[PDB]
């Protein structure tokens, strides 16, 4: 990516809203324009192609090419959390090169219906001294910061979808093998909102 | 009935300085073939391309790699002397002709290591839903942790009563470093599976988190006390509990 350029993002879009992705390119020899979608740990798959100036519509996707202004764009109407992926602009150049942009990660944030932020402590199913902390049920604007202590591990948040209950929720996990660790040492006031339900494990 | 595009191997750990050829074959009679590497800041960068049998060209990052195109079917990528900066995810793609839709293979995770006994399989543990969650929400989240692995060549899946589930699952997109000050740090990855409290409460329900690790091949030499860190599956499991 140097003849084809994109912002890396991540771009954050509320569910239902229009997601807009843009890509620019060098005008010498550019023939055809592609949008690829790449899910995490998967391969890029073609969603749209365009070669003449104007709009092209396919379902919720709209591609727009303006060769004079040297951009190409993709609009995603009615965006769903399952649209969260990396979107890759690709351009065909004369002589054989298919050049990709750096990709824009789109995160489509679920509207959390009933935020119920909580941190729960879970025990290992196997006989051990081990537990993990689960921060869950928080709203989608919550930022989960990286640990500031080497031996305390804190994940980023992810969205799970219980499809048959029509229920989405956010969570992040923390754990530590430090002798004096409490879940609160990881999910502290820099992360958890006011009135987080933080029950003592029994 | 066509196999489509296939890359081989699917994973490789290489000692630095060794020669390596990544293979890509397609049975679609496609004329144009491409090799890309993908790295977290950089997106997909074209290494070499071949618009047609017998013609290859340099892409954006050709240094340290070569290709040939003796046949329509195949496009091999060769690393003459592997260096750590060649650690990447490699994608081969093909299109019918120059300019048509590119179809990508599955990708090859290649890690080039200076030291082979930095390589470790994951340990895997499942953590049972907390009673306070079950009481507060009538839902029950299980957590799987894969820890202590190097390099980051893992695939985590959940299996409920012998069948893979995707609903109510999310897994971290990137593993985290257990010791980020060390540039050879082992990794950890977590995943959740959330079910209704009544599903978790049924002692007939079996939950398994399975981690496929890609390690050293059967060819590679091993001299340490610990087991050879081969390509392997490590699992952990829990049964449902009424109480
Ligand atoms: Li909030």
């Amino acid at each position: 990516a140097k003849e084809v350029e994109q912002n890396s993002g991540p771009l954050s879009v509320p569910e239902g809203a229009i997601a807009s992705l843009n890509c620019t390119y060098s005008d010498r020899g550019s023939q055809s324009f592609f949008w690829y979608r790449q899910y995490s740990g998967k391969s890029p798959e073609l969603i749209m192609f365009i070669y003449s100036n104007g709009d092209k519509e396919d379902g919720r996707f709209t591609a727009q090419l303006n060769k004079a202004s040297q951009y190409v764009s993709l609009l995603i109407r009615d965006s769903q959390p399952s649209d969260s992926a990396t979107y890759l602009c690709a351009v065909n150049f004369g002589g054989g090169k298919l050049i990709f942009g750096q990709g824009t990660e789109l995160s489509v944030k679920p509207n959390i219906q009933n935020p119920d932020p909580a941190v729960y402590q879970l025990r290992d199913s196997k006989s051990s001294d081990k537990s993990v902390c689960l921060f869950t049920d928080f709203d989608s604007q919550t930022n989960v910061s990286q640990s500031k202590d080497s031996d305390v591990y804190i994940t980023d948040k992810c969205v799970l979808d219980m499809r048959s209950m029509d229920f989405k929720s956010n969570s992040a996990v923390a754990w530590s093998n430090k002798s004096d660790f409490a879940c609160a040492n990881a999910f502290n006031n820099s992360i958890i909102p006011e009135d987080t339900f933080f029950p003592s494990p029994e | 009935m066509i196999a489509g595009i296939t890359q081989a191997p699917t994973s490789q750990i290489l000692a630095a300085g060794r020669r390596m050829t990544l293979r890509c074959t397609q049975d679609m009679r496609h004329n144009a073939m491409y090799w890309y590497r993908q790295d977290l800041g950089l997106g997909l960068r074209l290494i070499h391309y071949s618009n047609t049998a017998g013609t290859t060209g340099k892409g954006e990052v050709p240094d340290g790699y070569s290709v040939s195109r003796a046949n329509t079917d195949d496009f091999p990528l060769t690393l003459a002397s592997a260096v750590p900066s060649q650690t990447s995810v490699y994608f081969c793609a093909s299109s019918l002709s120059f300019g048509t839709e590119a179809f990508f293979g599955q990708g090859t995770r290649l890690t080039v290591v200076e030291d082979l006994n930095k390589v470790f399989p994951p340990e895997v543990a499942v953590f049972e839903p907390s009673e306070a969650e079950i009481s507060h929400t009538q839902k029950a989240t299980l957590v799987c942790l894969a820890t202590g692995f190097y390099p980051d060549h893992v695939e985590l899946s959940w299996w409920v009563n012998g069948k893979e589930v995707h609903s109510g699952v999310c897994t971290d997109p990137q593993p985290l470093k257990e010791q980020p000050a060390l540039n050879d740090s082992r990794y950890a990855l977590s995943s959740r599976l959330r079910v209704s409290a009544t599903f978790w409460q049924d002692p007939r329900n079996h939950f398994r988190c399975q981690v496929q690790f890609y390690g050293l091949s059967e060819n590679d030499e091993w001299t340490q006390d610990r087991a050879k860190p081969v390509t392997q599956i490590v699992s952990a499991e829990a049964w449902g509990r009424a109480d």
